[PDB]
DNA sequence: AAGAGTATGGGTG
DNA sequence: CCCATACTCTT
């Protein structure tokens, strides 16, 4: 007997995160970040620890905060929030201008 | 079940880089050998080449 | 004499030989089977009686108290069939056993009758059988196959000397019961004779003789002859018997009374013998050389010395016989053995035989049987006991006891059900006759030595199966002493006898799913014939010889309908007339001839008898008193057919269909057709898929009426009457007077099945074929079922065809269709699929089906009702919501998040997840059926009730038909009681019924008749009342679902399928194709009034294939379409109904002597407008399978409707008008579309799921999976030198993981170059390897 | 895992446990100190364990199952049909592959296929991803991937540019040689069938009614030119095996090829002098000349030089009018008398190797495609069709069945006065039936194959 | 003595049905032979390169 | 004391 | 069905 592969929120993230123009470095930090995601979509770990986890001290915060921000426009959009506020805001930005309210 | 035909702390973790009592949970963990559960904080497919 | 279903479309028949026999139902096999099995039996011979009466009495070990068995009985099914169907429940009825326990004393004569007690007791569930041979397990039909076998008895082989080098045959014999262990005799190359039980070790053959307490000299005496010598004081003089010196050569001077008859060295003639016997010599002077070889038949002694002399069974010698003419001795006794005849073959199996005793070859024998453990004399002693001579153990049951007797020349037909030692000894015999040169040996494949095994019997051996279980532990049991007490119910269980009655009915080999594409499936499945089974044969060691044909099935077995493949010459197909034995052997009836005279008597015969008379064909003229024409017949003798004398023939046979199927019955022009496509379109007719409409064949044999009324697929009248209401959904019939039963109201009742799903995802759907207030009668047809039309089978459509090729569109069997007759839906078929939601229970609480889901929007709740199901008559496709169910996820922890996202968007959102079913991708439907399933104790919904109140609002609007003709008859009582005293006249009936009651007659006897119409009324209606009362009680009944299930919702999805390229259709005679193109109507070939045609095939494909057949249909459908279009002109233009009826009886009086005989003069002028309507589109026409049409009556059909008698007309094409230059064959042909649909074919996949182990791509198109790519698809690429394609089919499309991602990210780069690693299935194989213990590793 | 949380069980977890469940007994057993009696018996059932875990049922008695059947090991992972050499590492499942029924496209070239646009869009994805990507259509995977979920107009111009020169694998099992795989360029078609050309069905032993085939997609630029350079049915022109054609005509090519190219006695148009080819396929479209009737045709053809140049020749031939329209499709280099006969199968079959032979192979293709054309259109245009009159029986058939039933009277007469033996007259009524079963048949055929026509 | 245009009687049909029956379970049962010696002519001559 | 023949078991389909 | 090995009769 042998059952089958299924896919799952993070395999469907790393899928993504294997077609997007990244480097090297930014590729390790998505990675790292990607792993750092729970089943509801939010980001369990502050990005200190995702920092002090890449293992390099030539990377700065602001790196990390543009791949989080390039991730968090995957599908579904508003995952690997911080926190609600957070995703709500992700969630409004794609939003057109003339929504009513 | 610890000991058993399918134990973590033989064969590996069930989770990708958390070990079985859940201490350490993360990437920045790799590597580490929880003195709790016994078991490594690894890739759970070691299951797989591990006898 | 017409029906009245037949007269409003009567088919012209073209056969020529009257019919004498009936065709029989078609489903008898199963019924009577079944009804043997179930039926009540005062003696034990059939059914559950038989298997009750050979477990029961059950006595204990010590003897003090036994159970015994005093009858049975079967209870009323709790449902009917199609509430079993609708609730997924299996039909069955339980069974109410009887048993009585008595006590015995101690210190009693015999046994003294302490206490009885007698107790009923439930046995469990036995499924029943429908009225149509089927049986319903958990809510769907299934069909058991009969099974060919081996009849019991003793059968007589011989290797054709194919085992040993030399090229000599080696004869063995075989014993075979119905219910023990084999025995087996044979020869071997040195003629001694070995016994095997069980297909074990081989043995001499005298350890048995030994073994059944028998001496050599008793062995000698049974197997041998005795010859007496006497020594007269001279030589040995011998009394000389001259029969026993046949074949011989004298070895001495032969001399008598002086005269030399035979000298030395002359052999003995058959010229000597006569003298010698003529002369009665007796004396004859031998030396003692002729005893120099001879073998001793007895023990013999010395008086004197007291010592044996010599034993049994030894050679003598001139010393011996020496001593013994010294001792005093006169009489010596030897055997009579040579070498032409009574060959020695049991003095030297004694010879090799090393056990010279009794209690030794019980020890053999149980050594043989158990090795590894000592032997006992007791063990031994019983074993032997209960191997072949106890009744627990082995059965030689009735016909293997009759074939027994029959097979060694015995005259009792009945006897033991155990062996005895006269049956070995004259098996013995018979073999060693056998070995010897006179008899001959058995055929195997002989239908006389086959037998036929149907469900009952099936069902009482897994019957008696479970009760020597329940004996068992019942004899257990019984050891302890409580009897003062206990009861037979609590003393057995009924769960064996339930389980392997179930484990039977359910999961049995030859119990199938019935297939249900059409009728003719149906029927072919009910009369099916395997020789697979339990007890049967493999499909990987059957061999040529038993898949042939024999001779014998003539008449049994049908020589045709047989599967092509693995299975060919395994599964078969009975004959129309074929029956069975009481012993379960196939019989086929023939007329007796007396004195030249072919008269009505009809007798059935089995293979066996048939094969010693003369038996003439059914095509042979008569003369009308019935005597043959000629007087050279035809005729089938020993299994050959040569000429025969008029008074020499003693048998005809009784119809020309008596050889086929009854699929191959409905093939017309068979007689045309080679046996390989007659094959091909006997196995494709009965896949055929029912259309919108049914279309009657227009081109038949007269077999469509029977398959279409014994299937059971349409609803049939029980009673004669009129038809009181008729509706698309039910019919009710107001019965005849004289067909009533008193106090009833004389009405029926039909409810029609209306788009039901079949076990194929087809629709099951009824139409009525009867207007208001028609008459009818019983066996009418008053509602179609699929594939049927007007009572006849319909399995296609009528195509207007012609032969010739059109721009290589038909190149290889492919078929051109034009558009109109997609435009027409004439090929539409519709399908239906089933899906299922289960709302279990789970630890953290049930699941809900509810329409409040929170993670969806509203659009994709819109077509949901309250309750969370979709509406009926609901549009969906792929990823639609169908039930919308939810399963619990809460938890007693709550983060800060968690709490502040519960504020904000709600409790539900935060402890529910969304489990709901959605429509597959790739389907789509409407909704057409919901049922909803709820376990017993939950409460219901609204969906629930509704469906409950439609269920009732129909029992009761039957049960209001039946009341008001009831109370109607009932007041028409009491108005005219009360107009006989009292009238009213006017003010009766201006007052309502009810008052009527209200009101009073004189002192006399009307108030007292009043008085009991008032208790009748009353009476009737709280009789109803409780009526009502039963059904809403078991209308609301709840459901019994499986461990953990709360409820289940099915829903049930309609699509239509037209037909497209790529879509297989067929004929009658193996003319398969594929659609290839649909060709728009004005590019089709069309005749000189501007009619194109509908079908272009190609005619290539008919003088390789040698199926003629089609051909001559496409010209009598060409003439039946003729006379058609001269009725329906005749309609158009009004017409006098003279000339009508006189055209028609012109067309139907056309032919050459036939028997049909049809007269409108007794049709009236309505009948003979309604005949016309149903002709006006061709007249049908019937051709019987070896009794059909010929070509001259073809062309005289053709003439009547002015039409080329060659069938040839003149075409032109579409495209440009041109006229083809020579003319066409167009004509009309019955095809059929078949279920290999394109829609179900077509599949492809880029990437997807992956196996866990392997890491490949899974299999087969519901798991989205990819092509199998084989060795010989890699020895294909290794030839062509195509190393880089093998590679990558190898790696980076299959299992190597890591090559897998990078070759698609490259892919969407525009980069197509791959990087190749190590398969994961040779790491798998590398681990496997090294478990075992074996170091094994990659190196540098 | 199943339905209702029941895990169940496999066979090698059952014999890992009944194994460690014989281990653990025997080290409590044997550290208790048990009599012998025990032990042995415990040893004998851990050493059976053991033979059952690594190989069940080859010593002596095999472990069984709930429903008897035998549990299976290492061993049985290994070896047989079954095991892991025969059915995951010599063979395997694939990506990019599909399977359908086949038709038949009478309109393709021989290089060509018919592929259903469903199944291209499924097989090419990744592709289309790539390419919608690279013209701005798409910014993300995420758009192009619902771009193409939805099926827009412009995913099928983007289907269609990356499917231009890029061949597929066509693969009909069982695949006894290697022109059981073949590659095609595909051309999109609507519906749900794979059209197949007719002349390479042979090459596949393949007909249309029933069949299906596979397709397989290469994707690295080695592989393409491996199915362009390799396996290109315009490559596969010759049979490995022998070295003759395979792609040689059949059936309605033949036929109609062969109604074209025949003569008849007395025709309409008989007797005139034309011009040239293209004056006699006036003349038959016309309707003023059949397409039988004998003629003068002036004909020009080339033969090469001894250098290899071509040289030609005119002259006045003695022909019909349905050789002189074929021979507007032969090319430049063969004789005349290639088609100045009537051709059946072997006709064709030695034409197209002369023409392989002397010409070359592009030209071969390009001859074989004219004729497969005119063979289809004129088998068309004929009319031929099969009626019951065809079938012609000769009028003698009864006489010889008549006179070989006399004789086989007068023998068995013979044979019941005691003249021969059983096996003697058997011997001879064989004899006579076969001599009149060849008198029968060879007068059919003497009927069947002449007739009589008007001067 | 006759043919299809004309057509067989019964005894005729069934003397043809043995024949017809023994040809197709031959062509049933060869092919399973034949993949059998093709197999084995492939793993004789597997590993022959020019 | 070897040598040829027979019975049994393994493998394949 | 075909081949390899242990056991039995014969020169
Ligand atoms: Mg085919
Ligand atoms: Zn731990």
């Amino acid at each position: 007997y042998q059952g089958e592969t299924t896919q799952t929120l993070q395999d469907y993230l790393m899928w993504q995160v294997e077609l997007t123009p990244f480097s090297d470095t930014d590729r390790a930090i998505a990675t790292s970040i990607v792993d750092a995601v729970d089943e509801t979509g939010y980001l369990t770990v502050p990005l200190e620890d995702i920092l002090e986890s890449i293992g390099d001290e030539e990377i700065d915060i602001d790196e990390v905060e543009a791949v989080l921000k390039r991730i968090q426009r995957f599908d579904p959009v508003g995952v690997a929030a911080k926190d609600l506020r957070d995703c709500l805001l992700i969630q409004l930005s794609q939003f057109d201008k003339t929504t009513p309210w | 079940e610890r000991d058993g035909l399918f134990c973590a702390r033989i064969f590996g973790p069930v989770k990708d880089y958390e070990c079985l009592c859940g201490k350490y949970k993360r990437l920045k963990h790799r590597g580490v050998i929880c003195e709790k559960c016994g078991v490594e904080v690894t890739q759970t497919k070691v299951r797989r080449e591990r006898m | 004499v017409y029906s009245y279903t037949e007269k409003k479309r009567i088919r012209k028949d073209f056969g020529k030989r009257p019919q004498v026999l009936d065709v029989p139902y078609l489903l008898s096999i199963q019924l009577d089977s079944f009804q043997k099995f179930i039926e009540q039996d005062p003696e034990g011979q059939y059914g559950l009686e038989a298997a009750f009466r050979s477990v029961f009495p059950i006595q204990s070990y010590s003897g003090n108290s036994e159970l015994q068995y005093v009858s049975y009985r079967l209870g009323e099914p709790v449902f009917d069939v199609q509430e079993c169907q609708i609730r997924g429940v299996t039909y069955s009825a339980p069974l109410r056993v009887k048993l009585r326990l008595v006590i015995y004393e101690r210190e009693a004569p015999e046994g003294t009758v302490k206490d009885i007690k007698e107790q009923e007791v439930y046995m469990g569930e036995i499924p029943l059988m429908t009225d149509n041979g089927t049986f319903v397990i958990n809510g769907t039909e299934r069909v058991i196959v009969s099974q060919l076998h081996r009849s019991p008895g003793v059968f007589f082989d011989s290797d054709k000397g194919k085992t040993h080098s030399s090229g000599k045959v080696l004869y063995n014999a075989r014993i075979i019961p119905y219910r023990g262990s084999w025995l087996d005799f044979e020869f071997d190359p040195k003629d001694n004779l070995f016994v095997r039980i069980d297909r074990r070790r081989k043995l001499p053959a005298t350890i048995i003789l030994r073994a059944l307490n028998y001496t050599t000299e008793q062995i000698l005496d049974l197997f041998f002859e005795k010859v007496i010598f006497e020594i007269r004081d001279n030589k040995l003089q011998m009394e000389l018997v001259p029969e026993r010196l046949r074949g011989e050569t004298a070895s001495f001077d032969i001399e008598a009374n002086g005269k030399v008859y035979v000298e030395k060295g002359r052999r003995i003639t058959a010229r000597h013998i006569r003298q010698l016997e003529k002369d009665d010599v007796k004396l004859i002077e031998v030396p003692v050389e002729y005893i120099a070889g001879k073998v001793v038949a007895k023990d013999y002694i010395d008086e004197s010395t007291g010592e044996l002399i010599c034993a049994a069974n030894m050679e003598l010698s001139l010393d011996l016989l020496a001593k013994l003419s010294q001792s005093g001795h006169k009489r010596i006794e030897t055997l009579f053995t040579n070498d032409l005849d009574h060959g020695p073959y049991i003095s030297e199996t004694l010879r090799v035989d090393p056990t010279n005793d009794r209690l030794s070859a019980l020890v053999e024998i149980y050594r043989m049987m158990r090795p590894g453990e000592p032997p006992t004399r007791e063990a031994a002693e019983s074993l032997f006991e209960n191997l072949f001579f106890s009744e627990d153990r082995y059965d030689l049951s009735a016909v293997g006891r009759m074939k027994f007797n029959r097979s060694l020349l015995r005259e009792e037909i009945e006897g033991s059900g155990i062996l005895s030692k006269d049956d070995i000894i004259d098996v013995m015999k018979k073999l060693i006759d056998i070995r010897n040169g006179k008899g001959e040996v058995d055929d195997i494949d002989h239908l006389g030595n086959r037998r036929i095994r149907s469900v009952g019997e099936m069902a009482e051996n897994q019957f008696r199966v479970g009760l020597v279980r329940v004996e068992r532990a019942v004899k257990e049991r019984l050891s302890l002493g409580d009897l003062d007490t206990l009861m037979p119910q609590d003393m057995i269980n009924a769960k064996p006898i339930s389980a392997a009655v179930k484990e039977f009915f359910g999961s049995s080999q030859l119990s199938q799913f019935m297939d249900q594409n059409n009728p003719l499936s149906e029927i072919t499945h009910k009369r099916r014939i395997s020789a697979l089974g339990p007890g049967g044969l493999t499909r990987e060691r059957a061999g040529f010889e038993v898949r042939d044909v024999h001779p014998t099935h003539y008449g049994r077995v049908c020589p045709i309908e047989t599967p092509e493949g693995p299975n060919i010459g395994l599964i078969n197909s009975l004959s129309v007339y074929a029956q069975t034995n009481e012993y379960g052997f196939l019989e086929t009836p023939y007329r007796k001839v007396t004195d030249g005279v072919v008269t009505d008597e009809i007798h059935y015969l089995s293979a066996i008898e048939e094969g010693n008379y003369v038996i003439a064909q059914a095509n042979s003229n008569l003369d009308e008193e019935g005597h043959f024409v000629e007087d050279l017949v035809t005729c089938r003798s020993k299994g050959e057919s040569s000429l025969f004398s008029r008074d020499q023939v003693d048998y005809m046979d009784v119809s020309t269909q008596q050889v086929v199927s009854v699929g191959a019955s409905l093939i017309p022009f068979l007689e045309h057709d080679d046996a390989n496509r007659a094959l091909m379109g006997a196995n494709m007719q009965r896949q055929a898929v029912p259309t919108l409409r049914a279309d009657k064949p227009l081109v038949g044999t007269g077999m469509e009426r029977a398959v279409a009324v014994d299937s059971g697929v349409t609803a049939v009248a029980k009673r004669g009457g009129v038809v009181q209401y008729v509706d698309a959904s039910r019919i009710v019939i107001k019965v005849n007077e004289d067909e009533m039963y008193p106090g009833e109201a004389g009405i029926d009742i039909y409810n029609l099945t209306k788009y039901t799903r079949s076990n194929q995802n087809t629709c099951i759907n009824q139409m009525p074929c009867v207007s208001l207030g028609e008459p009818v009668e019983r066996g009418d047809v008053l509602a179609d079922g699929p594939s049927t039309d007007l009572g006849e089978l319909a399995l296609g459509q009528n195509m207007r065809v012609a032969f010739m090729p059109w721009n290589g569109y038909n190149f290889e069997d492919s078929i051109l269709v034009s558009e109109r007759v997609v435009q027409e839906d004439r090929f539409t078929t519709i399908h239906i699929q089933e899906l299922a939601c289960v709302s279990r229970d789970t630890k953290l609480g049930p699941e809900e089906i509810t329409a409040d889901i929170p993670n969806v929007g509203e659009a994709a709740l819109s077509k949901l009702d309250e309750s969370g199901i979709v509406y009926i008559g609901a549009e969906v496709t792929g990823g639609d919501i169908l039930v919308g169910k939810v399963t619990p996820k809460g938890e007693t922890q709550l983060t800060p998040e968690e709490k502040l996202l519960r504020a904000i968007f709600g409790e539900k959102a935060s402890d529910v997840k969304d489990s709901s079913l959605r429509v597959p991708n790739g389907v789509s439907g409407t909704v057409i059926d919901v049922q909803v399933f709820t376990r017993d104790g939950v409460e219901k919904d609204k969906r629930a009730l509704e469906i409950e109140e439609m269920q009732l609002k129909q029992a009761k609007k039957d049960l209001s038909e039946e009341l008001q003709i009831l109370e109607a008859g009932l007041f028409s009582r009491i108005r005219a009681v009360l107009v006989a005293g009292g009238v009213e006249a006017e003010k009766l009936d201006k007052l309502p019924r009810d008052r009527w009651l209200e009101l009073g007659l004189t002192d006399e006897e009307k108030q007292n008749q009043l008085e009991q119409l008032a208790e009748q009324y009353d009476e009737l209606k709280h009789e109803f009342e409780k009526k009502l009362e039963a059904k809403r009680r078991k209308i609301t009944q709840g459901d019994d679902l499986a461990p953990g299930v709360l409820k289940i919702v099915k829903v049930y999805l309609a699509v239509k399928r037209r037909i497209q390229p790529g879509d297989k259709m067929a004929g009658r005679h193996g003319n398969k194709g594929v659609i290839s193109k649909i060709n728009p109507i004005e590019d089709m070939p069309y005749d000189e009034n501007g009619t194109p045609v509908d079908i272009v095939l190609n005619p290539l494909g008919v003088p390789s294939r040698m199926n003629i057949g089609q051909i001559l249909e496409t010209h009598l459908g060409m003439a039946a379409k003729g006379i058609g279009d001269k009725i329906n002109a005749m309609l158009k233009q009004q017409q006098e109904v003279a000339k009508l009826r006189e055209f028609i009886q012109r067309a139907y009086d056309l032919g050459a002597d036939v028997r049909q005989k049809v007269d409108l003069s007794t049709f009236s002028d309505e009948e003979v407008m309604r005949l016309a309507e149903n002709l006006r589109k061709g007249m049908p026409i019937a051709t019987p399978v070896f009794d059909g049409a010929k070509e001259a009556e073809i062309k005289e059909l053709l003439k009547l409707g002015d039409l080329p008698t060659s069938g040839q007309i003149r075409l032109y094409d579409g495209r440009t008008g041109e006229q083809f230059e020579r003319p066409v064959t167009v004509g009309y042909m019955y095809m059929l579309k078949l279920n290999h649909l394109v829609d179900d074919k077509m599949h492809a996949r880029s990437t997807g799921s992956y196996s866990l182990v392997t890491q490949q791509p899974l299999g087969g198109k519901a798991q989205f999976g990819g092509q199998r790519f084989g060795e010989m698809e890699v020895w294909a690429l290794e030839a062509y030198g195509a190393a880089y394609t093998l590679q990558e089919m190898l790696t980076v499309k299959s299992d190597d993981v890591n090559g897998r991602t990078k070759m698609y990210k490259n892919i969407v780069d525009g980069n197509h170059q791959m990087e190749p690693g190590m398969p994961e299935s040779f790491n798998v194989l590398l681990k496997e390897i090294r478990s075992l213990g074996i170091n094994i590793e990659l190196e540098d | 895992p199943l339905d209702g949380g029941r895990f169940a069980t496999s066979d090698l977890n059952d014999l890992y446990r009944r194994v460690i469940n014989r281990n653990n007994r025997l080290k409590r057993l044997l550290d208790l100190a048990a009599p012998d009696i025990i032990v042995r018996n415990e040893k004998r059932m851990l050493q059976e364990a053991v033979d059952a875990l690594l190989d069940n049922g080859r010593r002596g008695r095999a472990i069984t199952g709930s429903n008897k059947r035998p549990l299976k090991s290492l061993a049985d992972m290994i070896k047989g049909k079954q095991g892991r050499f025969r059915q995951n590492l010599l063979g395997k499942r694939v990506d990019y592959s599909g399977r359908s029924v086949i038709t038949v496209g009478p309109y393709l070239r021989l290089h060509q296929c018919g592929l259903p646009k469903k199944m291209a869009l499924e097989l090419f994805k990744p592709f289309i991803y790539g390419k919608l990507e690279l013209r701005g259509l798409a910014t993300t995977i995420k758009a192009a991937k619902k771009m193409v979920e939805r099926e827009e107009a412009v995913v099928w111009d983007i289907l269609d540019e990356v499917i231009r020169e890029h061949p597929v694998l066509l693969n009909r099992a069982p695949t006894l040689h290697r022109l059981g795989i073949q590659a095609f360029e595909p051309v999109l078609i609507e519906g749900k069938a794979i059209q197949l050309h007719p002349l390479v069905c042979a090459a596949y032993n393949a007909d249309f009614d029933g069949d299906q085939m596979a397709v397989h997609v290469p994707l690295t630029l080695e592989a393409q030119l491996e199915a362009r350079a390799l396996m290109m049915s315009t490559n596969n022109i010759l049979s490995p095996a022998n070295g003759e054609p395979i792609i040689v005509p059949s059936q309605d090519v033949v036929l109609g090829l062969y109604y074209m190219t025949r003569d008849c006695v007395n025709a309409k148009g008989e007797g005139m002098v034309l011009t040239g080819p293209k004056e006699a396929e006036r003349l038959y479209r016309s309707g003023l000349a059949s397409l039988h009737a004998r003629v003068k045709v002036r004909i020009t053809e080339y033969e090469k030089d001894a250098n290899g140049e071509l040289v030609a020749k005119t002259s006045l031939k003695d022909t019909t009018v349905g050789r002189a329209i074929l021979w507007m499709i032969v090319p430049k280099g063969l004789p005349y008398s290639i088609v100045n006969q009537a051709l059946g199968k072997k006709a064709i079959s030695k034409m197209l190797n002369t023409c392989y032979r002397i010409l070359g192979l592009k030209p071969t293709v390009i001859f074989a495609d004219q004729i497969m054309y005119t063979g289809f259109a004129y088998a068309a245009r004929s009319g031929a069709s099969v009626g019951i009159d065809d079938m012609v029986i000769p009028e003698k058939k009864h006489e010889i069945i008549s006179e070989a039933e006399a004789e086989v009277a007068e023998i068995q007469e013979q044979f019941q006065s005691g003249l021969v033996t059983a096996g003697e007259r058997y011997n001879k009524v064989i004899d006579i039936w076969a001599a009149a079963n060849d008198r029968v048949s060879k007068a059919m055929m003497d009927n069947l194959q002449t007739e009589t026509v008007i001067n | 003595t006759a043919n299809f245009r004309e057509g067989l009687n019964v005894l005729q049909y069934f003397i043809s049905t043995h024949g017809a029956r023994k040809g197709l379970a031959d062509t049933a049962l060869k092919t399973a032979n034949s993949g059998y010696l093709t197999r084995r002519l492939v793993d004789v001559a597997q590993d022959l390169v020019v």
